RNA sequence: UUACCGAUACCAAGCCAUAAAAAGAAAGAAAAAAUUUUUUUUUAGAAUCUUUUUAUGAGUAGAAAAUCGUGGGGUUUGUGUUGAAGCGAAAUACGUGAGUUUUCGUGGAACAUCUCCCUAGUGCAGAUCUUGGUGGAAGUAGCAACUAUUCAAAU
RNA sequence: AUUUCACUCAUAUUAAAUAAAAUAACUCCAAGUGGGCCAUUUUUGGUAAGCAGAACUGGCGAUGAGGGAUGCUCCUAACGC
RNA sequence: CCUAUUAGCUGGUUAUUUUCGAAAGAUCUCUCAGGAUCGCUGGAGUUGAUUAAUAUAAUUUUACCAGGUAGAGAUAAUGAU
RNA sequence: AUUUUAAAAUUAUUUGAAUUUUUCUUCUUAUAAUUUAAGUUGUUUCUAUACAGUACUUUCUUAACCCACUCGUCUUGAAACACGGACCAAGGAGUCUAGCAAAUGUGCAAGUGUAUAUGAUUCUUUAAACAUUUUAUACGCAUAAUUAAUGUAAUAUGUCCAUUGUAGAUUUGUGGUGCCCCACUUUGCAUACAAUACCGGUAAGCAA
RNA sequence: UAAAGCUAAAUAUAUGUAGGAGACCGAUAGCAAACAAGUACCGUGAGGGAAAGAUGAAAUAGUACUCAGGAAUGAGCAAU
């Protein structure tokens, strides 16, 4: 015998394949782990991953914070690794390149209409191969309306959690254990 | 019950198994409902059948 | 027991029978796992039935070669044995048993001509 | 009919299973009810300090432009 | 598809998953939501903390057609006109928009957001907020209301 | 005080599996037998893939992955009066295993699909389990109330 | 108190030693369990008990192999071929 | 016939190999052969470390802190003698 | 098919220096070979000048030597003087519907889902498939909260700008050791910890 | 605009009768009943209620003749 844990053997803790079966998407898992091997550049090593994560963490990103997020880097590209969607809240764009998995009908014509560009990832690795003057961003993953259920249970003192009701109202869950006058406050 | 869940509502407590309907035939009834409107037609011989409102 | 002819080695050649399938008869010889507080099968006793495990396995370069030392491959009729023209060499044949004399004397004749081996070439004769 | 009552045999085996967990050591705590008077004062300081450095900041912004 | 069950699996073994000295009797808690408030009460209390009594005032034929109210911020009130449209509002300073809320299903204007900066608009609804209207107010436009 | 004998534990080496690691997506001839002529064998490149290195392996209640088999459906491409399914006995056969495959005999009319998918009334040693058939006990227990039968003939 | 600016505190042997220390930290969804018993040492009631009730460790339960003739708990030692 | 009434209680619960692996404590309960809830377990997923470092540790060392059990006392207090 | 190379060792000729003064004395200071390097190679014989033999492979049967209590179940504890089981064949037990959630795959995205119907040169199959009424208000969920409630409703017009700080992925410019890691410089995603402003309810102060 | 009245269509149909069809069952299954099945049989009565399909293409080929035996039945140099 021989005293160690989970004995001799290495734990690891993600996800380590493709789960879709896009072909499409698997070509790009190819050629991402092709580049990522062959030049260990960092850059192309957080693509390899990014592009293997299930939906929840691969949120979408407005037009506007990209234009925000973009601000102080003219002529430089942003790439994503999600969606881009408009927002009706913006009055005017300006000229960008990005390179993103997708872009909706709206946000595409509005970029192109700018003199910007839309690109795919398969020419970011024919034009960019180690990411020179590209700038790495995310949207917002804790955002997602199931993410105010978690946390501490409502009930807990001080807690911000959403319960679970059938509807809203004063009839519904308002009554003891979420005022003084019945019995007590949270 | 025993989770963090929403709490039951279902109302399921008489002899529900007698009245359930199964809908197999809402396609079938259309065309039946279409033929007999379109034979209607025929024996008005030019004047509608619809009425002004 | 441990067999050995050339570079093919056995592990073991009996078999893994059923606990109390020599006692009655409404037990079969085929290996179940024994399950169920109290066994002596299960708790690995001395003097029982052994259990079948991942140990006995068999050689990667040598797994799945008949003592001819080549892969076996089943026909059914004559143009299913033409992938075998590029490796004749690794491969040998076995006639499936549902196919007619007129048939199998055609695909004899035709495995001799491509110089590939017959495992049962003396069936309905 | 009778039982046992009371043991804590195997309590801490299952304590040390996962360990002895530590607190999370955070740099900053919230100041809601202490020392009023005190910080109320600080946040006078604060934005008397915002205020500065914003002017200087919109001022670069003016003459850089010309 | 009761190919991917996770009963297939169990198949061989004797308890079915459930244990040998618990068994999978039934209804060994009660019904339903019975046993709140007794032996239910910490699962009540930590997940649905005000279920328990009774406030407010009762209202005894509610009639909901006369309250409806559907809401609009002012951020998304330039975002109504096509972009075309919207960019020859921006050269020429003569001419301002009118625009029609009640015409698109909306009731009243609610204040969130910033307007354009000497952009003038005239706004038409049934309600308005202060702060709504002042900010409509400050960019050179007017309110009008509707009925 | 010495020698010796003795574990599924310790040490060295082979093999199976699990975990981790070092690498790979810009391809060219090696022997032997034959008197500078022929003949054999090979001449690889599937990404959950291919080579190579190290450590490790107990398990009730319980959880997960991969794998084996059954009735029926869509697609593909097959067996059969020169004998299907099924059944009996088997095998220089393959697999750690559930199983798969084949020979002989019987049989007399249908049977598959592993190319990839869909679907369910889908896998038994037990429940004083249900229905049907069959044993040892065993040529054994037993064939005991009601007084009682005999000689000769016919058929 | 805070905000700036200037100067300066070992590091290649790491502000004492040792470390198959990141086999870490966190979030989510769920199973089974909630009758225990035993040994050395401390210890309460009882004349005592293979009795009843506690404490710290290690076991048996959930576990086979060598030894104690024999033996759920003792000694050596934990299990692929 | 309603009716396959209800059962916190007895009995049963169907192929293989491989990997991880428990509890019989605790709080409330018309609660004591039950249950909810925390603890112990599995699976999924991010963030990190892959730099013989830092985070880290059922272990020591150096500096400092808190204690009234084994012992002792009866001429020091209390209570015995 | 190009780390069974390099190096190291050995042997025989050499180019020079030591010292231990020598047929294994040292220092790859020049070429050739060999293995002790760079995980087993060779020679004879037999099977045999065979075609299934009494030999070789394999499956059954029967001995020996060592070992081996009856399975399933409840239980701290079962071979038990604990319960069920005389034998064999067929049958035989976590499923269906409603409603909610988490996880994952797919489509579109500030929207999304063509309800009931209607239409069609749809009509064995077809009870399927196809279509949508010739600055465009059916309905659900989402896009806004809070209060018993009358109700009220998210920086604010100085700038289409997008609140503040600490750590932090990626990018920009110099230098260090080997595209990587460091020391400065530039930018500052996700997220963690805090601060600030504003909206609904309640206190306090003032109040036509 | 109460204390009198009539009235098609769009809706339903575990019954009776006819017609068509199915990713349904295959003689311990499917209706209790694939057959002289609500039949045989049980109960004073109200009621209860089964088991049981298959020679062969053709019997318009269902076994002629001989021997043994009281007969059943067996055997054949004999027969579909
Ligand atoms: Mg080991
Ligand atoms: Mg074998
Ligand atoms: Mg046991
Ligand atoms: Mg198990
Ligand atoms: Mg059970
Ligand atoms: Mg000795
Ligand atoms: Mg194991
Ligand atoms: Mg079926
Ligand atoms: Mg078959
Ligand atoms: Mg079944
Ligand atoms: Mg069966
Ligand atoms: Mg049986
Ligand atoms: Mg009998
Ligand atoms: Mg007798
Ligand atoms: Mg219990
Ligand atoms: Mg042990
Ligand atoms: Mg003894
Ligand atoms: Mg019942
Ligand atoms: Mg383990
Ligand atoms: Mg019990
Ligand atoms: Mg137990
Ligand atoms: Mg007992
Ligand atoms: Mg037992
Ligand atoms: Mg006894
Ligand atoms: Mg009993
Ligand atoms: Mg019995
Ligand atoms: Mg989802
Ligand atoms: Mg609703
Ligand atoms: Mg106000
Ligand atoms: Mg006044
Ligand atoms: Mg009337
Ligand atoms: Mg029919
Ligand atoms: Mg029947």
């Amino acid at each position: 015998g021989i005293a160690l844990k989970n004995v001799g053997r290495i734990k690891k803790h993600g996800r380590k394949h493709l789960v879709s079966k896009n072909p499409y998407l698997r070509l790009l898992v190819k050629l991402y782990n092709f580049l990522a091997r062959r030049t260990n550049a960092n850059f192309n090593k957080i693509i390899a991953k990014r592009l293997i994560m299930p939906k929840r963490y691969r949120p979408p990103l407005s037009l506007s914070k990209l234009q925000y997020h973009m601000a102080n880097h003219p002529n430089d590209i942003a790439v994503v690794v999600g969606s881009i969607t408009d927002d009706k809240r913006l009055f005017s764009l300006k000229q960008l390149k990005v390179c993103a998995l997708r872009f909706t009908e709206t946000a595409r014509k509005r970029i192109e209409d700018a003199g910007g560009e839309c690109l795919t990832f398969d020419q970011l690795a024919l034009k960019y191969p180690t990411g020179k003057k590209c700038v790495l961003l995310r949207g917002p993953t804790k955002a997602r309306t199931a993410e105010k259920h978690f946390g501490k249970a409502p009930g807990k003192p001080k807690s911000k959690a959403r319960p679970y009701v059938r509807s809203k109202g004063r009839k519904f869950e308002k009554a003891r254990g979420r005022r003084k006058s019945r019995a007590y406050k949270k | 019950v025993a989770h963090n869940n929403v709490l039951p509502n279902v109302h399921l407590h008489k002899w529900w198994q007698r009245h359930v309907r199964v809908n197999f035939s809402k396609n079938i009834k259309k065309k039946k409902r279409r033929l007999l409107r379109e034979k209607r037609r025929k024996a008005n011989g030019g004047t509608p059948i619809e009425k002004l409102h | 027991a441990v067999k050995k002819v050339g570079k093919i080695i056995k592990k073991r050649t009996k078999k893994f029978t059923r606990f109390q399938s020599n006692r009655f008869m409404r037990v079969k010889p085929a290996w179940r796992k024994p399950r169920g507080i109290d066994c002596r099968v299960r708790r690995r006793y001395k003097g029982t039935n052994l259990m079948p495990s991942i140990g006995y396995g068999s050689n990667k370069k040598t797994k799945f070669l008949l003592p001819n030392n080549k892969y076996k491959y089943v026909v059914k009729n004559v143009k299913e044995m033409e992938p075998l023209i590029m490796n004749h060499t690794k491969y040998c044949v076995q006639i499936a048993h549902n196919v007619s004399s007129k048939k199998r004397k055609q695909i004899i004749e035709r495995a001799k001509q491509m110089n590939v081996s017959v495992i049962n070439a003396k069936a309905r004769l | 009919a009778k039982s046992k009552n009371h043991t804590n045999h195997n309590q801490n085996r299952k304590a040390h299973k996962n360990g002895i967990k530590k607190p999370k050591k955070h740099k900053f705590m919230s100041r809601k009810g202490l020392d009023p008077n005190f910080f109320r004062n600080q946040k006078y300081c604060l934005k008397g300090i915002q205020k500065k450095k914003k002017e200087l900041k919109l001022k670069a912004k003016q003459e850089k432009n010309n | 598809a009761t190919r991917f069950k996770k009963n297939r699996k169990k198949r061989g073994h004797v308890s079915a998953g459930h244990g040998r000295v618990g068994k999978h009797r039934k209804h060994p808690g009660g019904r339903g939501k019975a046993g709140g408030l007794h032996h239910m009460r910490i699962n009540f209390d930590k997940y649905h903390p005000g279920y328990f009594g009774k406030v407010g005032m009762r209202h005894l034929n509610l009639l909901k057609n006369r309250t409806y109210c559907p809401t609009i911020n002012v951020d998304k009130l330039w975002g109504l006109l096509p972009e075309e449209k919207k960019k020859e509002f921006s050269e020429n300073k003569d001419i301002a928009p009118v625009i029609d809320v009640t015409r698109k299903g909306y009731f009243k204007v609610l204040g969130n957001g910033k307007l354009k900066h000497n952009q003038p608009i005239v706004v038409k609804a049934r309600y308005f907020s202060s702060v709504a209207e002042k900010k409509i107010k400050a960019v050179g436009g007017q309110c009008i209301l509707v009925a």
